[PDB]
């Protein structure tokens, strides 16, 4: 009994908060559901087509409710396979997390408007701006790691001296050439009436956009528009460039390192020095396995805790150590040991072939 | 208390063999050398920087007693065990097979004997089934 | 005769399926035909120049037919110089893969609409559609191998975490700028009568389209717009970055590996090995040759099986291992493995030269 | 009081002249303020706005020029920390800095505005593009380093040669395609009335930006502005991409190389080494330290002048080298290095035990 | 006499054919003036500005003649500088290269422009279009190497197959997205009044154009573009940032290879085996200096010859290999002789103190 | 059939020289190193790892009979040899010439003599041209 | 003066043992390693052709004469110098403490005694506070 | 004619010590080694396979004569030239001063004597100037 619920539970908890494989085409139906839902609110704030749409939106929006509620409770059920949730204030301590908060929000809004809103199916005028919202947010937890904003945030923070002199290149040059084109067209030109008007184009332009409701038509302004154009398209396009080969080098390097052995060794033995440290503490009357080991090879007690503490934790700075493999730290790293020991070798043989040549 | 110092104290004349008041790299290498565990001086020496607090190149008792109340609890080593039992989990399912337990300990790191994975199945197979499960046991630590 | 034969039959085959420098010109021309085809009946479809083109559309469709139909014979015909498709059944099985399949559905159709369609050489109203369907077929058909398919999924399952991450944040983005500028423009401004007005228009805008259909006219509007259009555009214009940049590092990972020599010789170990399996057969009373070879080296008979076959599959893994090179893999593991016999090396020396002092 | 004195002196100065972290903070708001300024300026441009908003506009520039003016009085005092700038005379040379001038002509500038173009808050006509300029100049000034525009321009130099062949590339077929397009729609299209029509069209074409305000509607003209943008939009958008992979490559090695210890040792031997040439000064009648402490280590003292300035050259020239690490580099010379070291090495063993081999 | 004329005519052949500092600034001047010409021409097809701008445009162009007629005399002149072009058979084969061939047909061809189309210095209309494509061919002339066309059709080769699966997946989406939005609004929407207006306004639609002259009106045609919209706009951009990842990673290889040690000393080796070679010609009854050489380093005659070559050849190919250094393959060719010399010394410790031990 | 079983018996007690039942990696070094084939003692040590199920370091009997039962037909060789045959094919014609086929296994992997290849021109070049394809030997493997 | 081009000449004859007129890598390794500095002579001869303005591989008397005159103000060292004490500079406060001087002083570079950086503590410690500044030193380089 | 293929044979006995006549890498080790020049037996074995028509690991009397009729003019020695002279060209004038031509013959590659560069002078300095052109040079080679 117990052996298949703790199976069903770790299963559940891996399906839901880990997913790997198969796993993702659940979340990607329930995503495909959420969005189907919004699609049919889309179809149904139409008038045309609301008469047509609302029964099916109702009924997708009682699926989807269901589906939230029922994932939710089944998720903090599965909390209890991981050890740091588990009993009353494990499942409380799990409930505490922001998205676990952030779901129960959901649901509880996705409660109201369908009890207020919702005098019979369709929606209240009022109602329908906090259903878009609630589904907005729905989108935006579809993902519980933030994995994604975490990776951009990262990206980011790499190059961000270098996406700020993007920017900051990119607004110097709207401004300008701006302001330019609205003392070349200010009264010629209705489009540029204004300096407003002015900064509105040159965003539409400088961002490859062309709308056309607004445009040079002097020769002057023309003239000013094609060069900051030429100057500053590129910029307002260098960020999306930036950072797409930043992603593709990170991608790249992260491919480069997996192979992950020389991080693998140092595991054991700190996990290893680990266990001899909790098996030599003095305080405790047992554990006597590691204190005979240790007594077969040798005041005596504290200084056995002393040196097995200082290899346990120099072998925790080791792990540490391996925990960042990178190629090149690896290759330079490596060779520096190498060279050494080889220096050490052959000062050896030098001295010591020396006392052979002196006999 | 007034003991643990006493017993700090009589451990540090037990490693200060020349008396000079500070264990230096070649006294510590040669105290627990004697006993029969023979690291080489290079792991000894590296490491006596990552404790020496005055950089002296040296252990002096204040460096001594620090990290003699120093515990699991401190120096966050929480992660560290999470990385390393996650590194060796091939499933990620958060539990591991004593069997590999017993591998992973005789052929890799500071080999130990059967006696001592013995106490570590006894401790962490709590409830005997052998896959045992890493977040137990690295709560432990602290407990 | 049967050496001309072969020779014609590989020759063909090669152009056909493997073609590497001369070859991709005939393909080249194939394709400009089948290009100029659509292109005439490109120009067909328009009243004013379909009685100019539709004799050289008929022509041309006549000359093209004929031309797959004569390609596919020669090939299932040439497809006897590979082993894998030889005899009867070695040319159904050829027919068998999807693509021989596509051609002899693209013939069938192709027969079909000029029989039916074709009352007249110009061709019937709903014939056309299918006419420009099987174009389109035929297009795609264009490369056998699906090779650039193949690598386009290659690389987007690289980068697959990573432009998801772009596409859910780009998708984000469109909603709720449209979603805003709805509120904002619902009734002051015409083009975004509805919420879905604002969506096509959001999409046309960070996708830097900018038709002018639909835009913002208010100032509140046209600040939320600028705003999450600076944010967003290059959000949406990131997978196109992400590719382009994996596309060069890839290639460039290929070209640095091209050498190829720890390849080659791991290759020979392992067909050595397999022939010496091969040859050390006990049920088969012949291969004398490795039998005496193995008695000169020399319960034998399968003891000397059982160390062939340990010492063949071992080498089939040590070419497994060189059927991927890598720079940074082959130094680190070369440089462990020479690290590793330089310590061999120093203990032998250090214990040895020991055994010299104590003389 | 001169501690604590000297001690804000050095905190302001990282503040104002290197912010790293909290520092910054500051910063962000004066852009902010100043941003804010510009966009109540903007906001006061308008007529149906200008009653409502020059008040605030005027208060904050009072605030924006008072706060310009109180960092510059501190900046030029906190230059003292710094021994560069220090007393009278230090003070102007750090004031006669081109970012310190243009930081005194702005508050002049603004106190010049300020009193004639504003005769009761509200600004004269006259005066409201220079107030305008002077804010782009601010903006400008925003960063004293400029280290965003000696990124630029190193990277631009680093691909001078290759972002000159895209750019001539693409001019070539702007110039082209507008002269092809030009005439065949001279007479049929009054968007291209005139060949500069035609230019302006390629280059809002070539740039992605299609306005609509002109656009082929002949056949020909349609078909070859279809051939040359698919030919060209890609050399237009390729300076974005190579400046964007470039600065992401460039980030890449920066991090790449930061290890930087062996840029370290280098610099204690090359500080040693200068006070040692400064302690063996023959002139100086003093420094009996570095002068006893090569007596023990021994025309005598020319000669220890002489070695001393030799050591010292040779590892300012060593730092020097290791000023620059690069991972591949350090990697060749190491290797060869150590190389030639074992040759040494095993030459040394050959000869050694030949002669043991004689006797 | 002789010595300053030769310094001119290498400074002059360094200026106008390998420009590197300087020079570049005249090159510059001249495309400026180049460049102006074609302004002032624009400037001149104007009606309203032709009366204005012809002056200065034939001045200009009286200028820009003569300064390129004398350009060119002046480099055949200094193309005597170097020995592949001197006397008049070389300055005759110099001027078959194909840029001076196109330099000399420029020059005619605006001579008869100016001599024809200018009764005075009005131009003909006829006379128009040729001399615009005068200026282009010019323009097209600037750059005499040609590296930038090459290193284009390089990079474009390097990833050959790779733009071809961009383009052709491109052009398949184009086709197809096209035929639906013409089915969807054959009849609904004049602008796609036909398949050719659907195609045109795809391609203006892929390319992130937007011209806003055709655009889908309806649900299904807007729904539809959308879709292939959002899967073909990242595809056309995608050649753009192709190019420029590709771009940048060459010039980063470029810039890690640049020092070349293991190139200078190859070219070192092989010139002095060279000159060996020429020093050692049997047929040659001079060159005494390597004969007697050679003689103090020993049929006897034939023999040294023979040797000689050998080695020059092995020279020679020695500095082949080392003509292209790539850091990679430095690594893993020095690696792996370095650790085939170490297991020679090793095998040869092994064995000689083995003979030691014997004793 | 009890007869291969007996066989593979045999052949284990002509490999367990100490008797253990679990053929060691020094004692297999031993076995083929006195009939006259010396490998080093490295490739066999990694080679057993590879074959051993349990992973004790040494081979048992039933690791012995599943591999003996394993033929060519399974360990998927079929892909093996196509790139073996594709790298040394410099035309890529899907056929190589046997000279080449004599050097390349002369000076290369572990050397032949001329017999061996010759039973391999034997076996490969039926129709006695010399080109001999890659596809038919690759065939023969399987049949 | 001829009184620094007469010490320059003694220097050289001091140096000029072989008396060639040109001290050789050799001959300069041997005058320093005689008196208690024993460098490489790698270090030497890579050294030499540093100086060596004409390329002879040796130090000719005017390359001597050159250089003597030349002082720190030459060589823009301070570029080196502002690079110098910015890398042991962690706050980058422009200031370095005394301690963090000694110990750099003794564990890098050519050790000296406390002696040695006594003397430079006297220096650069003007206001006796031991975070001296980095520029001021540097100015005395100049001064 | 006859008489350079006398020639050849002649040389290929003085070669052909051991009367093989197929001369193999150490006896063209030999030949060379015992005059006075002794390279190192990799480089004459790995330029044996660079002249290897028939792959023997020996050159044989064919492959002999190919070479002995192959002059300068082959080969397209051309372009390596023109890099190797280019390399050398710090200025890229295409002309190089004669002292540069000194040092780097005698501090690079096989060694030679003045007498070598004397007559390399010579011969390449045909206008006595000493920045001898690259290009008249390797003119003279074909010539
Ligand atoms: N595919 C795509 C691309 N283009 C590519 O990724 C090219 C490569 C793909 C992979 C294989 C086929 C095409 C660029 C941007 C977005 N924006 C995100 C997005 C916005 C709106 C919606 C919605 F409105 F339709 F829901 C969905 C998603 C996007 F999706």
């Amino acid at each position: 009994r117990n052996a298949f619920y703790r199976k069903l539970q770790n299963f559940l908890y891996n399906v839901l908060e880990r997913p790997r494989g198969w796993a993702f085409i659940y979340h990607a139906y329930v995503f495909l559901l959420v969005f189907s839902c919004l699609v049919l609110s889309v179809f149904s704030t139409i008038k045309e087509y609301e008469k047509s749409s609302e029964g099916a939106l109702y009924i997708l929006e009682i699926v989807t409710i269901v589906v939230f509620g029922v994932e939710y409770f089944v998720r903090i059920w599965a909390a209890g396979c991981c050890c740091r949730y588990r009993g009353w204030r494990g499942r409380l301590k799990f409930a505490r997390k922001p998205f676990c908060v952030i779901d129960i929000m959901v649901l509880i809004a996705s409660i109201a408007v369908l009890a207020a809103g919702s005098q019979g199916n369709v929606f209240a005028t009022s109602a329908l701006r906090s259903l878009r919202f609630l589904q907005i947010l729905r989108m935006i937890r579809m993902d519980r790691r933030g994995g994604t904003w975490k990776l951009l945030g990262s990206v980011v923070y790499a190059h961000s001296k270098e996406l700020v002199t993007a920017w900051y290149i990119g607004f110097l040059c709207l401004i300008l050439a701006s302001f330019l084109v609205y003392l070349a067209e200010k009264g010629e030109n209705d489009h540029f009436d204004t300096y407003a008007d002015a900064l509105w184009w040159g965003l539409i332009t400088l961002t490859t956009i062309g709308y056309g409701d607004k445009y040079p038509q002097t020769w002057n302004g023309r003239l000013l528009a094609a060069t900051f154009t030429l100057i500053g398209v590129s910029f307002f396009a260098l960020p999306a460039g930036i950072l797409g080969s930043g992603f593709a080098l990170k991608v790249q390097e992260q491919h480069r390192q997996k192979h992950f052995e020389k991080r693998r060794n140092p595991a054991a033995g700190l996990i290893q020095s680990a266990w001899r440290f909790y098996a030599t503490n003095l305080s405790r009357t047992d554990l006597h396995s590691t204190w005979q080991y240790y007594e077969r090879t040798v005041g005596l007690k504290v200084s056995i805790r002393a040196v097995c503490v200082m290899r346990f934790l120099v072998s925790k700075r080791k792990f540490k150590e391996s925990l960042r493999p990178y190629d090149v730290m690896d290759v330079i790293e490596q060779y520096s040991a190498g060279h050494l020991d080889m220096l050490s070798r052959i000062k050896s043989l030098q001295s010591r072939v020396d006392q052979i040549v002196g006999r | 208390t007034e003991e643990q110092i006493a017993e700090f104290k009589e451990a540090f004349s037990l490693f200060d063999k020349d008396g000079d008041g500070t264990i230096t790299t070649k006294e510590l290498g040669t105290v627990m050398r004697s006993l029969g565990q023979n690291p080489t001086e290079a792991e000894l020496q590296d490491m006596i920087n990552e404790v020496d607090a005055d950089g002296n190149g040296t252990i002096d008792f204040p460096e001594f007693l620090t990290m003699m109340a120093r515990k699991m609890k401190d120096t966050d080593s929480e992660e560290e065990i999470r990385e390393a039992f996650r590194v060796f989990d091939k499933d990620g399912n958060g539990y591991i097979s004593a069997a590999e337990l017993r591998h992973v300990m005789t052929n890799l790191g500071e080999k130990l004997t059967d006696e001592e994975v013995d106490e570590m199945i006894r401790e962490a197979d709590i409830d005997g089934d052998g896959q045992v499960n890493y977040e137990e046991f690295v709560q432990m630590m602290t407990a």
